[PDB]
DNA sequence: TTTCGGGGGGGCCGGGGGG
DNA sequence: CCCCCCGGCCCCCCCGGC
DNA sequence: TTAGGGGGGGGGA
DNA sequence: CCCCCCCCCCTTT
């Protein structure tokens, strides 16, 4: 009848309120959403292109079947369009296509092989339904049955998580590669353990004796842990938040258990049904430096006799630093909207509400791949609303957006944003918020802010001011932020102050240099140079103690005057007299009551074109082993006597 | 008098979920859950005196009848809530044998939850998780935020919006009616406008106002109830001249007792939620009360420093 | 990173009581 | 005379604005 | 408007 | 089948 191609065709063409349009019109169309419309908000357009079933893309690629060009269009964008060469068009343009594209269907192959997804999506969903009917209908028949000729709890007394959780592991929905790879690593345990966990096979899973689950809230990750354990015959000896696990009680507890037989594994009688699969949930939930027991856990993982499955919510943070390079880590990331459309069609079904498949996706949205939410989710709103659609689909997701603290990357990467502080963005995104997203983590985002406001190309530069003036402003904005803080760690813990070192340190300055980063977002590097300059703090210390007795200074005048007349009467007798100056420097080490580590770090302080390291590697290594055999064989005086 | 009268947020606290202003839509839900049973775990978040514990606890009420005292388990941050109360005392009650009707379950309130440590809320995730066939959890916060991310995934979550005035208007309406308190309608409308949204605010005030003068007008409303100074604040940075807000910096906020730490942390809060201003003058503004505020938290809080606060932020904003 | 102060949780130590 | 229960220090870890 | 770069996984000439 | 689309996730004490 019509292809979507003619009505583009008739459509005017872009060169470099709305009418109701017939239902998912827009079928099999990549429309994808740049620059500011008219009349309709980023949001608004997307959600007015996804009530007629249109894909919604992020980018611009070859498939991009439309562009919805408008004012303010993203320079990357435009140039991307005219490499790939795609059409665009206006306001006017959408609504002639939203209106002008009724049949919904008939159009190239894009749009029936839509259609045969959908219907496919579909089939699954009420064949899921099928067997879910069957296996209600065989309980009943059972509970009759053993009624006929202790009180069951009825599945409608049950949380929709629970009613609806999987029964094996093809029920898991996302994560494929993850749960194949737990699966193969627990099944092949067995062969490792006959090669002592020595060789490696094609996965390279062999090596690890425990195994380390982590993802985001609400994707499966105990519910793959115990599928898996179950579906191998394995006996599970389960642990979380709720019990004590401190060391002692580790030690005490569990410890006894990594090479011990299962009594009920013994009554039961698999062959693997004998042997314990010790999983350690919420290990993230456990608090304490050495007593928490994460270190001990850590230490268990490198000598457990049985499998060991930990499973986490936060793997970089500080306190999973014991568990580096010890277990196999597996990463459970966000399903996607379609890998659980199915299981999403089939409790609407079967709870007898109504849901759009095409707002699925935003519900996701809204729950951030969190699968437990989304169905409480449905839960909550069907025992009221019985229909979900485009109808009511905003406030539901506004309602229950997840509120998660952002990253100091995605802090930094927000924050310096230009939109947030142009007129119309601001009245969006207020001064109030920007000082809630640096609360979010008030430790870390000045730091980030100071690393990566020299970084960026401004969007908000007033007229005749330059790139510079605003950086040198954001520069003693910061300072003046610097000096806040140091007031607010004195003693008297002025903490009341926070607030306004939220200003000064972040907000300002990001304001003054606010625009597009021209690179990527750098982490801050004044912890690791900090930690660097109390190193070499502490050496210079040591060494202007071992000399006090000789010197007469301080140890920042030892580093700024004696260390290069020291240079030159240790360092340079060995690239001038070779092997022959080892006496005259021994002697100067022992006036001056200097170690060999003494000599080593003098050598490290030196900056600039005095760096030593390539000329103290280019000595013959002859020298070097004289020098230290000469050291060693005789006795040298000490300057502090410890006791 | 060793004799106290009841206070009339007590006496007419409602008793069922009918009886709640407010967010309709959710006391609709709360009123179907109950009919139906099926509570799901949940988390009421919103503003203080808005009826989030007066909801949980009506919820609880017509969700058990007779069984309320057996089946109920509440604690607030006036009670002991660690980890050990956690792993012992809610694991019990949530193994507890208790025969129910075929839809309802025990419940768990945990009042002002927002206080709880990150330890008793990392605990309570597996005990929520295994024993939902017979327990159902109901938290009560002011900033859902403080709730780790585990347990709002496992709840449900009701956030509660600001009273409006009519609602406000209609509560206060009841009372009097059922209390024949003689009133006017610019007292009423006075109490309105200095209750903010604030239910329980609102009827302490007019019980007080009742107490201490009789009739509900607006002289005795506002004897009672003094003006919020974060208005004086906001008209005070809002002037036109200098010599009008040193005025008023004089003679509503000085004068009146006011201390100059409260003046500068008020007008703090006023600039930053300044919409009518340019948020780039708005950073100065702020720029300059956090000098001031940092003098006077180092020990000069004098009225000169306020007032040259005051001169700065005018001549910012020429 | 961290200059007080508060809160919480876990580990021993030791007084008292019981057998 | 010896073992176990249970109160109290001692230490160590973690916010600190709204 | 997408910071750069790497990993996962559905679609397909 | 390699290539592409599309998204998510890691940089990080
Ligand atoms: N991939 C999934 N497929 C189907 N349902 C899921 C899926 N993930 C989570 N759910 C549902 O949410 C419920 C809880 O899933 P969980 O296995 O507990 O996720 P989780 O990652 O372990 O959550 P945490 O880490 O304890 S907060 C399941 O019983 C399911 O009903
Ligand atoms: N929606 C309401 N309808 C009628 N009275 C209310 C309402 N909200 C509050 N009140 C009254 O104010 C009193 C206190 O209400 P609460 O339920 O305790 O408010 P709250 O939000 O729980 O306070 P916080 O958050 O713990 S400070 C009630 O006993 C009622 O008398
Ligand atoms: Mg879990
Ligand atoms: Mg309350």
């Amino acid at each position: 009848n019509i292809t979507a191609q003619d009505v583009l065709d008739k459509i005017p063409s872009l060169d470099l309120s709305f009418p109701e349009g017939k239902p998912n019109c827009l079928l099999g169309l990549t429309i994808v959403f740049t620059g500011v419309l008219p009349t309709l908000e980023r949001g608004a357009s997307e959600a007015l292109a996804k009530r007629y079933g249109a894909r919604v893309t992020k980018s611009i690629s070859s498939k991009t079947s439309v562009v919805v060009l408008g004012d303010e269009a993203g320079p990357k964008k435009l140039e991307k369009i005219k490499q790939l060469k795609i059409k665009a068009i206006d306001e006017e343009g959408f609504k002639q296509l939203i209106a002008g594209m009724p049949a919904e269907g008939g159009d190239g192959e894009a749009a029936e092989k839509a259609r045969r997804k959908l219907e496919e999506q579909h089939n699954i969903a009420t064949k899921e339904a099928e067997l879910l009917v069957k296996k209600e209908e065989e309980r009943s028949k059972k509970l009759a049955a053993t009624r006929v000729s202790d009180n069951v709890v009825r599945e409608e007394d049950k949380l929709w998580t629970v009613k609806y959780a999987p029964t094996n592991l093809q029920q898991v929905c996302g994560n494929k590669g993850s749960v194949m790879k737990l699966k193969n690593w627990l099944a092949n345990w067995e062969n490792s353990k006959k090669n002592s966990f020595k060789h490696a096979g094609k996965d390279g899973s062999g090596v690890f004796r425990a195994a380390m689950l982590y993802g985001p809230p609400g994707i499966g990750k105990t519910t793959a842990a115990h599928l898996v354990a179950q579906e191998l015959g394995y006996d599970i000896l389960e642990q979380n938040a709720s019990d004590v696990r401190s060391k002692t009680l580790l030690n005490a507890g569990v410890k006894n258990a990594l090479d011990n037989m299962s009594v009920v594994g013994y009554f039961k009688h698999n062959l693997n049904g004998k042997h314990f699969v010790i999983i350690m949930d919420e290990v993230d939930g456990m608090s304490g430096g050495d007593r928490g027991g994460v270190g001990q856990l850590a230490q268990f993982c490198r000598k457990t006799s049985t499998p060991l499955i930990l499973i986490c919510n936060e793997r970089n943070l500080p306190k999973m630093r014991p568990f580096d390079r010890v277990c196999l880590d597996i990463q459970f990331r966000r399903p996607d909207a379609n890998s659980i459309k199915s299981r999403l069609m089939t409790i609407a079904i079967r709870e007898k509400f109504k849901l759009d498949p095409n707002v699925i996706d935003r519900l996701i949205q809204t729950t951030r791949g969190d699968i437990r939410q989304v169905i409480n989710l449905l839960s909550t709103i069907s025992t009221t609303t019985k229909t979900i659609n485009h109808e009511n689909i905003n406030e539901i997701s506004k309602a229950w957006e997840k509120n998660i603290a952002l990253k100091p990357f995605d802090i930094a990467h927000k924050m310096l944003d230009g939109q947030i502080y142009s007129d119309i963005g601001s009245r969006n995104f207020t001064l109030n918020d920007k000082i809630a997203l640096y609360f979010d983590d008030f430790d870390f985002t000045p730091l980030m802010i100071q690393e990566n406001y020299l970084s960026t190309r401004p969007s908000v530069l007033k007229p005749g001011q330059s790139h510079l003036e605003a950086v040198a402003e954001a520069a003693n904005c910061i300072s003046l932020g610097d000096i806040v803080e140091k007031k607010i760690r004195s003693s008297e813990q002025l903490w009341s102050l926070l607030p306004l070192h939220a200003v000064l340190s972040s907000v300002y300055p990001a304001s003054k240099v606010a625009g597009h980063m021209a690179g990527r977002i750098n982490f801050t590097a004044w912890l690791g140079q900090n930690s660097k300059s109390a190193k070499y703090y502490r050496l210079l210390q040591e060494i202007h103690y071992h000399t006090r007795l000789g010197t007469s200074t301080d140890k920042i005048g030892l580093r700024l005057d004696y260390l290069p007349t020291f240079r030159k009467r240790l360092l340079d007798p060995f690239l001038k007299q070779g092997a022959d100056a080892i006496s005259s420097v021994i002697e100067v080490m022992d006036d001056y009551y200097l170690t060999k580590e003494d000599w080593d770090s003098i050598m490290e302080f030196f900056v600039g074109p005095d760096v030593t390291t390539a000329i103290i590697k280019k000595i013959p290594a002859t020298v070097k082993s004289g020098f230290t055999r000469k050291y060693n064989s005789m006795t040298h005086p000490v300057a502090i006597y410890r006791t | 008098t060793l004799s106290l009268q009841l206070p009339w947020v007590e006496k007419y606290r409602p008793q069922v979920l009918s009886d709640i202003v407010g967010n309709k839509e959710t006391i609709d839900r709360l009123q179907q859950i109950a009919k139906d049973g099926n509570m799901p775990h949940m988390i009421i978040s919103g503003m203080p005196g808005i009826g989030k514990t007066t909801s949980v606890h009506c919820l609880a009420h017509e969700l058990l009848g007779r069984s309320y005292a057996d089946g109920v388990l509440e604690l607030n941050a006036s009670d002991d809530r660690g980890i050990d109360v956690v792993r012992n005392q809610i694991k019990h009650f949530a193994q507890k044998k208790l025969h129910l009707p075929p839809g309802k379950h025990k419940i768990v309130i945990l009042d002002e939850a927002d206080s709880m440590t990150a330890g008793a809320q990392q605990a309570l995730r597996r005990t929520m998780e295994l024993y939902s066939n017979s327990t159902r959890f109901a938290f009560a916060c002011n900033q859902s935020n403080k709730i780790i991310e585990p347990l709002q995934s496992r709840c449900a979550i009701l956030r509660y919006s600001k009273l409006s005035d009519e609602d406000v208007l209609k509560r206060l309406l009841q009372i009097i009616k059922l209390e024949d308190v003689k009133y006017t309608n610019d007292g009423l409308e006075a109490i309105i406008f200095t209750a903010e949204g604030d239910m329980r605010q609102a009827i302490n005030n007019l019980q007080s106002t009742v107490a201490g003068h009789g009739l509900v007008n607006a002289d005795n409303v506002f004897k009672i109830v003094d003006s919020p100074h974060p208005l004086i604040v906001k008209k005070m940075l809002l002037a036109s001249n200098l010599e009008d807000s040193i005025q008023i910096l004089r003679t509503d906020l000085w004068k009146k007792g006011y201390s100059s730490i409260d003046i500068v942390t008020t007008s703090f809060r006023v600039t930053k939620n300044l919409a009518q201003v340019k948020e780039s003058v708005r950073l100065e503004m702020i720029k300059e009360i956090g000098l001031t505020h940092m003098r006077i938290l180092e020990g000069v809080g004098t009225y000169l420093q306020l007032a040259s606060m005051l001169a700065k932020i005018h001549k910012l904003n020429n």
